[PDB]
């Protein structure tokens, strides 16, 4: 006897762990979904249960004369659902924040091949700006961990590239992602979202303008009671 | 037939709104009550349009959790009997209640008697600017499309009433 | 702590970054240079059913799109790379596509004609016929998405290991 | 040098300082926040029959007793922690009791109107409806004693491990 | 159907119950009204089986000057609580008092029940004000039914039970707690009321009270249909 | 709005406020004074089975209790106000009472020794024999009560309206 819930950035319990990867290009644990006392068991079903992943990373720059443009950000940027111009997209490819003024920036335009962007407000010399764009490259998958901390086995031993999650309009029914495989938890067990990517990804930067969480990993699941 | 096909929204006199803080899930945002003489039925595949916004009219955080859940006749929830548990981040507000391709739907059916209660809970993190239903609202079910579905309402008919009383 | 045992038929999609596929930047006017080069993964077997989509997101070094009158071609070859002539799956252009949505809505999902079946060493190649005026090919910025393994739409490709009489009847081409 | 072959049905009582119960201080008038939280100990089963007493020694942060008009409710919940609504055993006020002798004499023993049963995961909560001007609830100074295990009066609480057919029956919840 | 016990109270399962005061002429009036909610199906109270609890407390005021140790006749035939007259042994205070200008509690030392007098330790100041909340003495009470119009539809056991028994008996002890005579069945929106006739005006919700927000209380163990 | 049926028998007590009675202050040492005169309530009828309590809370004009040596009697009279000798139900003293608990504990509650039946017009009288020393009897600062109708102890007066054959046999006095 079961119903449908979702695991989330917070999900059904304030024990879910959020850690970030390494700069040495080697796969790490992004997230640990640890099953709680409250529940009996958790089920995932690829090809039934949808999933959503808005990753978002961090860069920083210092200002001076002529800095209406920000560089190729070491990230192969992609349009969103094919769409380019910001205000029409499902979500912003990137956002940025001037720290000294302590304000948000609106963006003029983008160049995806050279991976550069063009703003409206020329920041001040000596000033600091943070940027939070999407993440580009990246290979993810699911891992199983017992109560002891031992790896049991990966799910569907075929990684998923990151950028499909950007390429598809994630909200449209049918277009949303359905990965492969199955997996089942027990009480004290854990499952782990693993990723390999070269750039560091973030969560929970205080200076974000739109929300207290920059990046989200939501997933649909079946639950027993 | 006596079956009326309708939708539901906040401004009707059987559904109470309530402003909410920013870090409480247990509070009832929206609370439906049985209309004291009719019976409601929802089926699975039913849409929702929870156009939730802040005191400045901006949208809430996408990471917010929305839950719809049946309760007993006391106002106490049930744990079991949830129809929805997902996020605002999945709803393009500009076209959620327009395109069926972006209409997010229910999982289960549901049945309300003259006293039964449905409630909607919202889980927000700390930083956001709460919830003001004076500007926000909800809309439920679609009467107008061959796509989608609507909500059935009736007065009391003997066989169906005695059957529906056997939850 | 169960995972769920699996069938051998892994349903996936194919792209450049995988370690059985190679890219190559190309000039304008050679319809014979292999832009892409797939090979058998040394032990497994691949099956593309007829009725499979493509997304050949091909661009130039300046990021812009190629000439739509360009013709893309896909073709099977031998273990030495010599095309067999027959066994072609595709012959059409880029203008038919729409990179904004060519892998989203089935109304635009251009697909194959025939089936395909790769042994442990067989090869598929992808060719590009253009006039001179174009800004060439830049695979480093361009990519390809073959099939889908995520949607209720489209189809995927079946990878399998060796099951005995399956392989016995499969090698009878 | 024998001890006594015991029944599985251990007759005990509950106290706040146990590793299957948690305390939690409360604001002024937030009734839906739980004072206590009893959870199953992950493998045993408990039964509280009727006629079962309570000694809820609740006091403020300054040591005084609370408002006697305060309402106390005990109730079973689901494994999810949500109140069942039904399944109440108690609902009365603090002013009923005499902390000098509420647990002392049977003549003031207020008890449950029901029996009760608890599995490995089941949960009980103890909610406290308070008016505004109260000085909250300091569990660091306050406690509870549910049932009795010493008096020849009253009753106790039965606890067991899993017995086979009785457990198959107990799962009828 | 599943039925359980419950405790109708000053606040209770619905925050629509009314508490209001009586009048000074000897008139039977409405003290409390329990209006039934829609949450429930029906409610039942059964005299001789189910119990009831009541602590009524009124209000008085006084002005200070030299020699104001003895608080005067309070115009109520005070009784011992549980037959007891020494405060610290009593189940609840016969009377309490509070200086307003100081904004503080005051204790009580000496008592007299025929004189209706008491005497304190805090000699108040000339120009000071003190309030006192003593229990209610004489008075006769009963229950009333009222339909959804205000029309009376029935009393219960048409005999105004006296008040001072509630004070005389130690309300909390089994076999000595109060049970009235009669029975009753609520319905959805109907009201039941506690009615009383007595000289003095009772109170609740005087903000200057030390031990709580409500000075008096009415409670009734009853049964509920779900 | 159901209230539940009743018997015609009401199980209650009496006091001075019940307006079918008159009080009267007394001199020092007169036994013959009619202190309290109860008349028939002209429309209702009484039944006092033996084993019926009294709380004759008699006090002086200063509020002090009277002498314990005082004797108290409750007696029947005719419709004119003339005692009968017989029809006595009480003869004892306040020394066998204790005002602070003479209606609390059934161990304390002295009771009648005979039955009594009052028609529409008959009379009960209270008689009070005192020595010289005490300061009379002030009914203002005193009172009376007759009956226990509340606790799980006691036995109350059966007050009634008219039932037909009951009255038919009642009038065989």
């Amino acid at each position: 006897y079961t119903i449908s819930h979702t695991g989330g950035t917070l999900g059904s319990s304030k024990v879910t762990t959020a850690a970030n990867q390494t700069s040495p290009q080697r796969e790490t644990a992004i997230i640990g979904f640890e099953c709680p006392r409250k529940f009996a068991e958790i089920e995932y079903v690829g090809q039934r249960d949808s999933t959503r992943f808005i990753p978002r990373t961090t860069e920083s720059i210092t200002g001076t004369a002529g800095d209406d443009t920000v560089v190729s950000l070491t990230a192969n940027i992609q349009p969103v659902a094919g769409e380019t111009a910001i205000e029409d997209q499902d979500y912003p490819v990137a956002v940025a924040y001037n720290v000294t003024q302590g304000v948000q920036v609106d963006i003029d335009a983008v160049d995806y091949a050279a991976d550069e962007v063009t703003l409206a407000d020329n920041p001040a010399d000596g000033d600091t700006v943070k940027v939070w764009p999407i993440m580009g490259d990246g290979d993810v998958q699911f891992r199983l961990v017992n109560q002891f901390g031992q790896e049991e086995g990966r799910v569907y031993p075929w990684a998923t590239p990151l950028y499909r999650w950007h390429d598809f309009p994630q909200l449209k029914r049918g277009r949303e992602i359905n990965l492969h495989g199955s997996v089942t938890w027990e009480e004290n067990e854990t499952v782990e979202v693993l990723l390999d990517a070269p750039q560091a990804i973030t969560w929970e930067d205080s200076d974000y303008p739109e929300g207290q969480y920059v990046s989200t990993f939501e997933q649909d699941v079946e639950i027993t009671l | 037939s006596a079956e009326k096909q309708i939708s539901v929204y906040d401004g009707q006199p059987f559904v109470d709104e309530q402003d909410v803080p920013a870090d409480d899930p247990n509070t009832p945002a929206l609370t439906i009550e049985g209309p004291d003489g009719y019976v409601i039925a929802v089926d699975a595949g039913t849409p929702i349009a929870p156009e939730f916004r802040d005191s400045n009219g901006n949208k809430l955080d996408p990471s917010t959790r929305v839950i719809v859940q049946k309760c007993d006749r006391q106002g106490n929830p049930l744990g079991d009997g949830i129809v929805f548990n997902d996020t605002l981040g999945r709803f393009d507000y500009e076209q959620m209640r327009t395109d069926p391709d972006f209409m997010r739907k229910t999982a289960k059916s549901l049945m309300i008697d003259e006293r039964e209660i449905v409630k909607v809970f919202v889980d927000i993190p700390a930083g956001a600017n709460g919830y003001d239903a004076d500007k926000s609202r909800l809309t439920l079910g679609d009467d107008t499309s061959d796509f989608g579905k609507a909500v059935e309402i009736v007065d009391h008919d003997e066989l169906s009433d005695a059957e529906t009383r056997a939850v």
